[PDB]
């Protein structure tokens, strides 16, 4: 029997049960194919789905199906660099055929854009990692496939007003899933701002009401990436809220795989240093099943540090823990904004006894200087570490006055200053709250972040 | 190898209270600030 | 019409050779005929090991007209060198990525990632390219200085039509100022950091006088001085009487009285471009040909 012939009918009658890219489920069928479309040339096989019956009067159908005769004639199984050209082309195809909204059996081909998508996106990376060899650019595979799914994700439009039905059309369906694919591609090929695009678009183009009403693993995805472009941009509380969301929206899921506990452990990864950052520290209780125990000691020492105002302790830890943190764009952000949080302890600790305890209200700057003198420990300018480094060219106990005046503008000390007579004066209270406000309800009213609920 | 410790989530077929209310009225003797309250006390003491 | 690498590279060893001596007189000479340089890279699509030098010395060349013009009253404006040398480090940064991705190496590279890291100090890119280069650029002393720096300018309170305030920032202008006397900073990053002199000392004065009480003393000229590291007294008078800083008794200044909230003022043009006297004192003791070459 024709195969050719048969597929074409049932591609012609939206059955596309045997159009996937996928030789581990398409082997037999496709040998088949190719064994009985060898001889015919282009133009053969173009006129093959030209004059087929039924065949949907679509050019850009009709050349998915060609690009498809193409591929199955000359896709060589041994070779994925040789097929690549006949599978990349017959994806462009595929993914053209959506744009148009009321293209020929678009909701049946959405199903096969998403599988094909997964497929040349495996193939991508491997194709991507022989760059060197192939004469091509970082990432060229890949940023190509990136650019398909582009053009998609502006082909998609937002609902009509007054929408005569309820249905989602596939596209829709699908809004979330490309928005997750395209940003995690772009996060891949180590160009994550492009996301921007993709992050403004995403709920002008959706149908859906709430957030919530997307599929809650895709909802998931979606605040992890967004947190980690927030902390891209070193936008804390707006990654913070992220990431909080997604490891929630993940402790209501149904532990079912394995992959579901490390997914939790990337978005802890990212939340526990955010966390950090805003005066925020977890209960280990929770997280048991997804942390090792090593990485919670590892934490809890970044958390002692932190908690009691050891400055040399934190620079120790990030210096200690610095390969991954920079492999997580994680080291810049904390070495940053971990300080005023230890300063915040520091001073906290110090003006407790001194204060509330002790009843002086004047805080001498030389003072301040000691304590410095032990929480910073050795700088750049002590002698037994003579070339500058992140971890001791940043923090001197010299600089009690700007520490002080930092503390201060971030509403983190409620204090006054006198730099000619060199001391800092507290409210004399015995309640240490009234003078260190809570740091976490200091930053976020400071800097509000965008609603943790998206819509 | 590379599936489980890349950042970009996996693939899997889909189908609370985790933060600590104050640690700043729950207070614990850290070492470090055993050093430090010794050093708010010497200095206490040579400026009388 | 175009030059080929090593008559680019000839036409540069021209330059440090005989024109950076030239001063501000040859300012516009110099970087039209540099950006010539640098497009006649372009026309070939040629970013070989000559490019690289080229861009490299050329950068530098813009580093040391940053001080030169300023240092003297010639322009006042660097908008057009800040651009061209933004570029530059882009170009370089570029030819980087393409000779690590071919598993060749740039003796100079990680030189010039700080630089890149002092072209936009207060843009989150760089720190998140700089954060993915291997750990040899990463740890070298010139990327440990420019992320120093990075680390003690960044303010919370940074003002602008379109920036994003981040939490927690240092705003350690002291800091700031003690690693810019520093002897082993390098000259031409000291400066590339002059340029951030006067935004730095605004949201210096801005952050001490939020800590003062409404019946606080004017603070003294002198101590202001020491702590922003002024090259004299006329500047910090100007630089009140720019910011609408009531000078009381002529010496001091009352910080309750400066209004702005952001270092750009709405309507007028951003206070002329300052430099340090260290930097200066440390430029007449080298020649600029040593600095441009290495």
């Amino acid at each position: 029997m024709d195969m050719a012939n048969q597929l074409l009918d049932e591609l012609a009658h939206g059955n596309f049960s045997h159009l996937t890219l996928n030789l581990s489920q398409n082997g037999r069928e496709i040998a088949i194919l190719q064994k009985q479309l060898t001889g015919f040339d282009d133009k053969q096989l173009e006129t093959f789905v030209e004059q087929h019956p039924a065949m949907p009067n679509d050019t850009r159908f009709k050349i998915m199906c060609t690009s498809f005769l193409n591929y199955a004639r000359d896709v060589d199984p041994w070779s994925a660099w040789s097929s690549s050209d006949l599978i990349f082309e017959f994806y462009q195809c595929l993914i053209n055929c959506l744009i148009n909204d009321n293209a020929p059996h678009i909701e049946m081909l959405i199903p096969v854009a998403t599988r094909e998508t997964e497929f040349i996106i495996n193939l991508a990376g491997k194709l991507d990692s022989f760059h060197l060899q192939l004469h091509t650019r970082s990432h060229q595979f890949l940023s190509h496939i990136s650019s398909i799914l582009s053009r998609l994700f502006n082909s998609i439009k937002p609902p009509r007003g007054n929408a005569s039905s309820t249905n989602i059309p596939g596209k829709q369906r699908i809004l979330l899933y490309l928005v997750n694919k395209l940003n995690n591609i772009y996060f891949r090929i180590e160009s994550p701002q492009l996301c921007s695009n993709i992050f403004k678009n995403f709920q002008p183009k959706s149908m859906l009401a709430h957030f919530n009403e997307y599929q809650l693993d895709q909802q998931i995805e979606y605040r992890y990436l967004l947190g980690r472009y927030y902390l891209l941009n070193s936008q804390v509380h707006n990654a913070f809220v992220q990431f909080n969301e997604a490891f929630q929206s993940l402790l209501n899921l149904p532990l079912t795989n394995q992959a579901i506990t490390r997914n939790g452990t990337r978005i802890l990864n990212y939340m526990i240093p955010t966390g950090l950052i805003l005066g925020k520290m977890v209960k280990w209780g929770p997280l048991r099943p997804f942390l090792s125990q090593e990485t919670i000691d590892n934490w809890s020492v970044l958390y002692k540090h932190v908690r009691y105002g050891n400055i040399q302790g934190v620079s120790l830890w990030l210096r200690q823990n610095e390969r991954h943190l920079c492999a997580r764009q994680l080291l810049i952000v904390l070495l940053e904004k971990l300080p005023m949080v230890t300063y915040r302890n520091l001073i906290k600790t110090v003006i407790k006894s001194w204060t509330t305890e002790w009843g002086q209200n004047k805080l001498p700057y030389s003072l301040i200087e000691r304590v410095l003198q032990l929480s910073i420990g050795p700088t750049f300018e002590d002698p037994g570490a003579q070339e500058i480094t992140i971890y001791n060219g940043i923090h001197s106990p010299k600089n009690v006055e700007n520490v002080l005046v930092t503390l201060i503008n971030l509403g983190l000390l409620r204090a006054n200053c006198f730099p000619q007579l060199q001391l800092c004066v507290v409210k004399k209270t015995t309640m240490i709250q009234e003078i260190v406000p809570p740091v976490n309800e200091r930053i976020t009213k400071m800097f509000p972040a965008h609603s943790h609920v998206l819509w | 190898k590379s599936l489980e410790e890349d950042d970009e989530f996996e693939d899997f077929p889909i189908d609370t209270n985790i933060w600590e209310e104050n640690w700043d009225d729950v207070e614990v003797d850290d070492d470090f600030t055993n050093e430090l309250k010794a050093e708010l006390d010497r200095y206490k003491r040579e400026n009388q | 019409d175009v030059r080929p690498p090593h008559i680019l590279v000839k036409t540069l060893d021209y330059i440090v050779d005989n024109l950076l001596t030239t001063l501000p007189e040859s300012e516009g000479f110099l970087w039209d005929r540099m950006r010539s340089i640098r497009q006649d890279f372009t026309y070939q699509n040629y970013s070989g090991p000559e490019a690289v030098d080229c861009n490299e010395r050329i950068v530098r060349i813009h580093l040391l007209i940053l001080h030169i013009m300023v240092k003297s009253n010639v322009e006042f404006s660097l908008q057009q060198e800040l651009e061209q040398l933004h570029k530059s480090l882009i170009t370089l940064s570029e030819i980087y990525d393409d000779v690590r991705s071919s598993g060749g190496t740039c003796p100079n590279e990680a030189e010039f990632r700080a630089y890149a890291l002092l072209s936009k100090i207060r843009d989150p890119q760089y720190d998140e390219n700089i954060q993915r280069l291997p750990k040899h650029i990463f740890q070298d002393k010139l990327v440990q200085m420019a992320l120093c720096f990075r680390r003690v300018i960044s303010n919370s309170a940074y003002t602008e039509r379109g920036f994003v305030k981040t939490e927690n920032c240092l705003n350690f202008y002291a800091r700031f100022f003690q690693l810019m006397q520093s002897p082993s900073l390098p000259l031409l990053m000291g400066f590339f950091l002059q340029m951030h002199l006067t935004d730095i000392r605004f949201y210096a004065l801005r952050a001490l006088s939020h800590t003062l009480n409404k019946k606080h003393k004017p603070i003294p000229f002198i101590y202001l001085e020491n702590m922003l590291l002024f090259n004299n007294r006329q500047e910090i008078i100007e630089f009140c009487n720019y910011y609408s800083i009531e000078i009381i008794n002529g010496d001091a200044a009352d910080l309750k009285t400066l209004q702005h909230y952001s270092h750009k003022l709405s309507e007028t043009q951003p206070l002329k471009k300052t430099y340090l006297t260290c930097l200066e004192r440390r430029l007449q003791k080298t020649t600029y040909k040593g600095l441009i070459n290495g």
